[PDB]
């Protein structure tokens, strides 16, 4: 037996209490930061809006210098949002968030780095390799950056224009754009300060009614939200200046930093490619990925237009939502593509020759075969607007990837069963287990094991059905559903607090082993530690590194993992 | 007397034993070998989350003794330190109440 | 259910007409039957969206009954219901008008989270292995 005291120490029944919110969030700031940010995070994810004199009542540390250093230093890396606001009775009072996107940069800075160093399609040059990874590099570890700053951070009487073309190839591709107040505010309190403002410059017992003043306010702050959203996202006026006698330079006093969306968006393409990649042939998907590829730089956003956190939803009107997404999805210029357009930048090494038979040089009758293909599938990979015409429906495409991954994250962890089970009762609706028996064929006792084993996850849920006033046991009759909100409610937060057990369980480790990393930093580790004999010591390097590398793989896995859940 | 019930498919010899595992039993396939693509991707998070914490924005800490000797004097000094007031701030993207702090 | 054992299903009997149904499909919507699949990934050559590659459920019916490994009669009913079954698990995507294909279930019988069949286990006694039910 194993004592309730080696159970405190070996399982991780001390973990299993912590928010997987919190617990997330702090691990990240607490490896990348240190202790004080980490408290200061975690105090702000724990009650929320914040003062600085309430920071300070509320951590132990009492320093408001420690509190101001902490807040400065958590802006840089745009951790954090503030709210400035002026009470009418008197003095202004600040107020401080916590930004889910900016620590998303730190939970994703590899696939980032990942990210722009592939798509640069640097590939042929090698200094250029180094030079995007230095470039990017840097600018996640420093928060914001200029091109001033850059290069006056490198030797003097050297090629600029090689650290500096490339820039500009950063900016006009969305993976750098500059940084405003927008970003620092929150937007539910943007769309208040927005949607007043409109209220109340209408006139005093105006003929229009108070549903009709609302709705007029409401949709006459909508275009001011879509003005000053879409101003920084897309507007090229920076890098469209050009000194003269010089090439497309962009302006030196304007601060650069990541674009979050436009790799959200790459990450959607990424995971529509590897779904494709199960239903076609790896010809036609080949084609659907340089498709996805040419339609990511006008992608619609991806998480949100940022309209549903800024309000309630409606009264019953998202579908004002709904259709505006159809609208956009479609009659994107850019979006809609034709058979004729896939030709050009069609790989090289693609042949296109046998991999169709009709009957049982990249001509664009090969294309036009697979975009077919793609359309006819049961999954909406392609719609046509226009026989010839060519869309992605995102809004169609989006519930079945996340269904799909779903549903196969069950099949890899409980039974094959289990799936066909699930996906039964999906289909089906309201299903009784006399039905279940009849439309699945499978034996009663082990549909019960695998349904009891699914309720123990958000995925199955139980409909009594009572035949006598008290609510009985014995005389009622129970359904089942499927519910897919509770389901993928359950998984994303399943993943968010193993990614937080796995970041913890490392910092545990190099806790416990920096007695050697401190005579790696004495001996300069890179390739001198076999000099300095201690073969033991060695060995232990290397186990722990070996563990460090396979934490990181695992958590690359599971952000591949909840990426489809996160999205909405 | 509380022990007459029983379920059909249970007999009286696998009840009465409360044992709940306590410990996980069902992976996921994240687990498996590593790739080479992994392995870079390891390499720079590792360079990553080192070069943000040797960097000055930290806010980590939450024998210096008073005898004074030649060993004091000519020693070589550990770190050139660095502090807030050194990096470049645009004014604009922080509130006013935190402007003491940093080096105006 | 004439295919009930004690008025209870056998499973193993089951089992049999799905391992050969899946089969027939597999050969019909396939330029070279399942050999198609063997010269490799990048020698793999598929059908063309207008030519029909799919199967009806009375072509089903007959080629069942000429087999006859059912053993007692199969209406158009029986056939839908084995169908209906056997159309979850991805197997059998169905198109319009009682058709179906097979799309992946070929790499199933020879990271994502969709071909995970070639994911090696932990085979170790280390920790930071991640569960799915160690949360809960």
């Amino acid at each position: 037996l194993v004592t309730p005291e080696d159970v405190m120490t070996i399982s991780s029944l001390e973990q299993r209490t912590l928010n997987p919110d919190l617990f997330l969030y702090k691990e990240l700031v607490k490896a990348h930061l240190g202790e004080r940010a980490a408290s200061v995070i975690g105090m702000l994810v724990a009650l929320g809006r914040l003062s600085v004199r309430e920071l300070v009542e509320k951590i132990d540390g009492m320093d408001v210098d420690s509190v101001k250093t902490t807040l400065v230093s958590l802006t840089q890396l745009r951790c954090v949002k503030y709210l400035q606001e002026t009470a009418i009775s008197g003095k202004k009072t600040t107020y401080y968030y916590y930004n889910e996107e900016g620590i998303h940069i730190l939970l994703y800075s590899g696939l980032i780095i990942d990210e722009i160093i592939t798509q640069m399609r640097v590939n042929d040059e090698e200094e250029h390799k180094q030079l995007v990874a230095e470039i990017v590099q840097n600018v996640i570890s420093l928060g914001s950056l200029t091109v001033e700053d850059y290069l006056s951070s490198v030797t003097s009487d050297s090629m600029k224009y090689t650290i500096s073309s490339l820039f500009v190839q950063l900016c006009e591709m969305g993976y750098l754009i500059q940084i405003s107040k927008l970003h620092y505010t929150p937007i539910e309190d943007l769309w208040q300060f927005l949607y007043e403002k409109h209220y109340k410059n209408i006139p005093r017992n105006s003929p229009l009614s108070d549903l009709k003043k609302r709705s007029q306010a409401k949709m006459n702050a909508k275009t001011d939200f879509a003005k000053i959203i879409n101003k920084p996202n897309e507007l090229s006026q920076i890098l469209t200046v050009d000194p003269k006698t010089s090439l497309r330079i962009v302006k030196p006093t304007v601060s650069l930093t990541i674009n979050l969306d436009r790799f959200m968006k790459g990450r959607r393409s990424k995971q529509l490619i590897n779904l494709a990649k199960t239903r076609v042939g790896s010809v036609t998907a080949q084609v659907y990925k340089i498709a996805l590829r040419l339609t990511e730089q006008k992608s619609p956003k991806i998480r949100d237009p940022l309209t549903q956190t800024g309000l309630l939803q409606d009264l019953e009107e998202a579908k004002s939502f709904q259709d505006e997404a159809e609208l956009v999805e479609e009659k994107t210029p850019g979006l809609t593509f034709n058979a004729i357009d896939l030709a050009r930048h069609l790989p090289a090494e693609l042949d296109l020759r046998g991999s169709l038979l009709s009957r049982k040089p990249h001509s664009a009758s090969l294309i036009n075969s697979h975009l077919k293909i793609l359309a006819s599938s049961n999954f909406p990979f392609l719609n046509e607007t226009k026989p010839g015409v060519y869309y992605v429906p995102y809004s169609k495409l989006m519930p079945v990837l996340k269904s799909s991954v779903y549903e196969y994250v069950i099949a890899s962890t409980l039974g094959p069963s289990a799936m066909r089970l699930s996906r039964c009762i999906r289909d089906n609706k309201l299903v009784s287990e006399k039905i279940i028996n009849s439309t699945a064929l499978m034996k009663e006792k082990d549909i019960r094991s695998t349904l009891a084993s699914l309720i123990r996850y958000n995925s199955v849920e139980i409909q009594e059905v009572p035949r006598t006033a008290d609510r009985s046991a014995s005389r009622a009759v129970f359904l089942f559903r499927c519910k897919e909100t509770h389901s993928y409610n359950f998984m994303r937060q399943n993943l968010e607090w193993n990614m937080a057990n796995l970041l913890f369980k490392k910092e545990k480790l190099k806790q416990e082993n920096s007695t050697l990393l401190k005579k790696a930093n004495r001996d300069d580790v890179k390739g001198r530690e076999n000099e300095l004999l201690l073969p033991s010591e060695l060995n232990q390097l290397k186990m722990v590194n070996e563990r460090e590398l396979n934490v990181f793989a695992r958590l690359s896995r599971l952000l591949s993992l909840w990426e489809v859940f996160q999205m909405a | 007397n509380y022990m007459s019930n029983l379920p059909f498919g249970l007999g009286y010899g696998d009840v009465g034993k409360n044992h709940i595992t306590e410990f996980p039993s069902i992976p996921l396939p994240i687990n498996g070998p590593i790739t080479n693509k992994e392995r870079s991707l390891a390499v720079k998070y590792i360079n990553f989350g080192k070069t943000v914490k040797d960097g000055p924005f930290y806010t980590g800490s939450m024998t210096n003794d008073g005898i004074e000797r030649y060993s004091d004097k000519y020693l070589k000094k550990r770190k050139i330190g660095i502090s807030i007031d050194d990096h470049p701030y645009n004014l604009n993207l922080f509130p006013n109440e935190l402007y003491n702090v940093m080096g105006i | 259910g004439p295919w009930f054992t004690d008025g209870e299903l056998d499973i193993e009997f089951i089992n049999s007409l799905l391992t050969i149904v899946w089969r027939f499909i597999s050969e019909n919507t396939f330029p070279n039957g399942f050999k198609n699949f063997e010269n490799g990934p990048k020698k793999n050559v598929f059908y063309a969206p207008n030519v029909k590659n799919y199967s009806t459920t009375q072509e089903i019916l007959e080629f069942i009954t000429a087999a006859q490994v059912a053993n007692v009669e199969l209406t158009p009913s029986n056939i839908r219901s084995l169908c209906e079954v056997l159309v979850y698990d991805d197997k059998l995507e169905k198109v319009t008008h009682d058709c179906y294909r097979v799309t992946l279930e070929s790499i199933l019988q020879m990271f994502s989270i969709f071909n995970y069949f070639k994911m090696f286990p932990a085979s170790k006694h280390d920790k930071e292995v991640v569960y799915f039910d160690e949360w809960t």
